[PDB]
């Protein structure tokens, strides 16, 4: 294992997939062996040697541990860097990329734990994927929405409403100045709210709110389903209704179904909102699993227009992967957990979506941190307004525009954010009512 | 407890939920464009002012997104007053038009700004 | 032998074939809601008070079913007068609107009532 | 047959299908043998024993007669209760359920007569079926019709009108405030009125009446046909016309075709009205056949939104099976012929439809008995009005709304029904004219 798979002299090729693994060896397993084992067990390592190995050149197909560095602060933890040749991977298959790199090694007994922190996806592999159906620039052009964050609301309660009452909440949300309402990740098709009923009533509500306001509106119609056939029937009806945006739970549906829906969305002009339900099973613990940035990069290849990127109540790490989702080129930056320089060779960016327990007083911080190319998703913060959904919506839209205006004038959102909101309460009764309820 | 009105409550995207911009406020929004090296341009519309669907209804197709360009983008504009002057000339020729200021980022290669500068009376 | 008229004969579902409800009759219909633990709400519409088809054509799709909510459903309402007061406030802000009283059954988890409370003159 | 199939000590499982048979044995067949014979002949019983029985465990697959009680009043008749295991039945197939339980036993020579009164359908079997395409709540939400019975009219004469003349009668019916008109069960496609012609003219009429009144209208378009292909062509054209509701004769078309149509209706947003033509061949006689409640249960599984539930001019028995159609849970009640507690685990309810020989003076009784979640169907009572179809319709709509208003005010429809109608005659000349003609 040691002499074949630990190759500190190896110069990485531009076609190589590079992995940064956080490696926690078993006591008395030295780093060099840990690193070789990770390489070996994620590629061509066999427990006994076999004659068939002589029919090929395994140096062409081996993973190579080419660098090891200790982790500051931790006892017995290392970043192992591994190079995988391009030839390992099926073209355009995130399923295969994950299977090849993480399918086997995380159970290896010489490791106590293992986390994948980052992947350098080479540009030749990037070009085998469609990527986002539309991406940031195209979405803004289609929706005619420039120069601010977009605004959404998750409909609550997730279960218990009839399809008509759910649509009532959508209309009242959208008409007050939200761009989007949304299905909860859990809302697929259930006894009290069958999917096609929901789709139909959401369409009526969305179109009423668009005719009333004159702004383009969307509702994230959740097409996540048990089978590919079911998922497609749902996306098809969305196409038939003429509505702009569907959604998928990409981790629980999985990459194979996700990439099918991403291709359908490009072929039929549908935006695709991506929910990251189940990410925390994988990405929460520092010692074991896969960092979200890896899941984000994977989504940008398989394809979606939006991806849930979390609340921001470390900031630097979040800002790290937000740049990985949006930009064409991100340079290595260890302070932001970017282990590799990443190019996307004009693959479109994905809009990050901020959600959780946010309300009007969060608006300056969120606008400062994310900037314009983001979606800010209220649930409680719209529906919990004392005057109902439309005033909820107006409060959020006013707070946002107030912040955007203040930022454009040269005001510091970090220092004057509270004051910007207070000023707007003087002329917006809707916002004044919200500001009494929260903080 | 106020009810948000339904009637004559059409909006025009970014900044249209704020009070109408004063001359000074307009000039500061144009200064932001110029400080970012974005090219300001004016766009006007006499007929609708909102999005609708006449010619097609497939996903992401709407009519009423394109308005009409007033002249050309103002390349190498250094002073907000030059934009405000064009705004006044446009209002003079089309007092019945909606007028928005748009911005082009030649580096990102897209339109990046769109805000309403003038509405006719009743709107 | 009378011929049923064709012109200016739009209806509003349950109770709209009866004479317009007096203030007392209205209060008794609201009392029925409260006695069944249904939550009264008001809904109003200024534009089209009937069903039509603009945005889509497929089975069970109609526009004009959702009207606009006046405030919120009146949870823990004990007295018909509180509803009739909101009715008057709504008529004051929108004398040109159709206004109906709706009811929510939180146990069956559906809207369960809908009847017209006010029509503008000429209807 | 005695020792294997009569098991009085058997505890029924939550997965078992339970049957209540009214058993009339041949003279000198004791009850225990009759009951065992019913169980045996509806499951594993052979006339000679066979070696292949030793290749499995027949105790897992036997029907078990677990209880017998005499019938009050009738000579030599018993209720026998039989448990069938879940594993006997194809998932989602009413066809298979009826074949298994009623396919063989009713010809058994030791019985003089045999009637199936009731089935306990276990919740694990229930969840294999789609159930109603929409059901009561969703139908109300789609049509925007709350707080009263719905009102329908069958077009008569059933045969002999041209397609255009038939559509004329539909328009004049609908415009006077009926929610629905309807094809007779007999009207499929016939020489003087081919189905596609009827559909086209009925569409014109229904849309004219809707544009006139502002209330959503339907016409029950009968898709019942000789073949599945023909049935589907008819449902598809209804889909193309954008109309809300189709119809099927579920007993004469059959459960295989019915379940196909039910699934199509769910997938395409069509309401399904179900007519019970031929029920009286099966359900009329007390000592032989199947009670309607069993046919109703079956329809709720196969799927429809409405089902003909009869006139009420025993009441308790009708109210029994109406609850079985509408509610989520119905407790055993021998006074209403409910032999088993029935849960539906959120399968939607079905609208019962009252029909046959009814007129404006029936309206208080019908409103009292059925309540709001019903369809009241007036053929003669609309088309027999001396002023024609629109006044006919007005008379019915006014009588109904007068009843609803009176009920909501706290009046007793049972005691003051006549007076409620008389009062409404004073301001509705259309209702006054109807009240002179009938009663
Ligand atoms: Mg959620
Ligand atoms: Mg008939």
């Amino acid at each position: 294992y040691k002499l074949t798979y630990y190759t500190p002299e190896y110069e990485t090729l531009d076609t190589d997939i590079l992995a940064a693994f956080r490696v926690s060896p078993q006591p008395g397993v030295p780093p060099e062996e840990a690193g070789a084992a990770v390489a070996a067990e994620s590629s061509t390592g066999t427990w006994t040697t076999v004659w068939t190995d002589g029919l090929t050149n395994l140096d062409r197909y081996k993973g190579r541990c080419y660098h090891i560095e200790p982790v500051a602060g931790e006892e017995n933890q290392y970043i192992c860097y591994v190079a995988y040749p391009l030839d390992l991977f099926e073209e355009g298959s995130v399923t295969n990329m994950f299977t090849s790199i993480v399918g086997n090694v995380f159970g290896f007994k010489a490791l106590r734990a293992l986390r994948l922190e980052d992947l350098r996806i080479p540009v030749a592999y990037v070009k085998t994927f469609q990527g986002p159906p539309h991406g940031i620039q195209v979405e803004r052009d289609k929706l005619n929405k420039y120069g601010r964050p977009l605004l959404g609301c998750t409909i609550k309660p997730k279960l218990g409403l009839s399809a008509k009452n759910y649509g009532r909440a959508v209309y009242e949300c959208l008409r007050g100045g939200l761009d989007f309402t949304k299905d909860d990740e859990n809302v697929n098709s259930q006894p009290f709210m069958r999917w096609r009923d929901r789709f139909l009533f959401c369409a009526e509500a969305l179109y009423k709110a668009q005719a009333e306001t004159g702004e383009i509106k969307g509702h994230y119609l959740n097409a996540t389903a048990g089978t590919c056939e079911d998922m497609m029937k749902r996306a098809v009806f969305a196409r038939e209704l003429g509505v702009p945006i569907v959604m998928h739970d990409y981790l629980t549906g999985g990459f194979t179904a996700n990439t099918t829906l991403s291709h359908y969305c490009r072929d039929n002009g549908l935006l695709l909102h991506i929910h990251r339900a189940m990410h925390a099973v994988i990405d929460r613990q520092k010692n074991h699993g896969m960092h979200f940035r890896v899941l984000a990069k994977a989504l940008r290849l398989s394809g979606g227009d939006h991806i849930h990127s979390g609340t921001v109540v470390e900031r630097d790490i979040t800002l790290g992967f937000v740049d990985l989702l949006r930009d064409d080129y991100t340079e290595k930056d260890r302070s932001r957990g970017i282990y590799f320089t990443q190019s996307w060779v004009s693959t479109p960016g994905v809009l990050p979506v901020a959600s959780g327990g946010i309300h009007v007083w969060h608006m300056p911080a969120l606008t400062e941190i994310f900037g314009d190319d983001s979606v800010l998703q209220f649930g409680g913060g719209t529906l919990g307004h004392p005057w109902g959904n439309a005033p909820g919506a107006v409060a959020n839209r006013v707070a946002l525009e107030a912040c955007v205006q203040a930022r454009n004038e040269g005001r510091d959102l970090a220092r004057e954010g509270n004051t910007i909101i207070r000023e707007a309460t003087k002329w917006s009764p809707e916002l004044a009512a919200a500001c009494e309820v929260w903080k | 407890m106020k009810v948000w009105p339904t009637q004559n409550m059409k909006r025009y995207e970014t900044l249209s939920y704020l009070p109408p911009l004063t001359t000074d406020q307009l000039a500061r929004q144009v200064d932001y464009l110029l400080n970012n090296k974005w090219v300001p341009c004016l766009e006007f519309e006499t007929d609708h002012g909102f999005v609708y669907r006449e010619h097609h209804n497939s996903p992401g197709y709407y009519d009423g997104r394109y308005w009409t360009m007033w002249k050309l983008p103002m390349f190498g504009c250094t002073d907000p007053a030059q934009v405000l002057n064009e705004l006044e000339e446009c209002k003079k020729e089309y007092p019945n038009a909606f007028i928005r200021i748009i911005g082009f980022d030649s580096n990102r290669q897209v339109q990046c700004v769109s805000f309403i500068a003038y509405k006719p009376a009743g709107y």
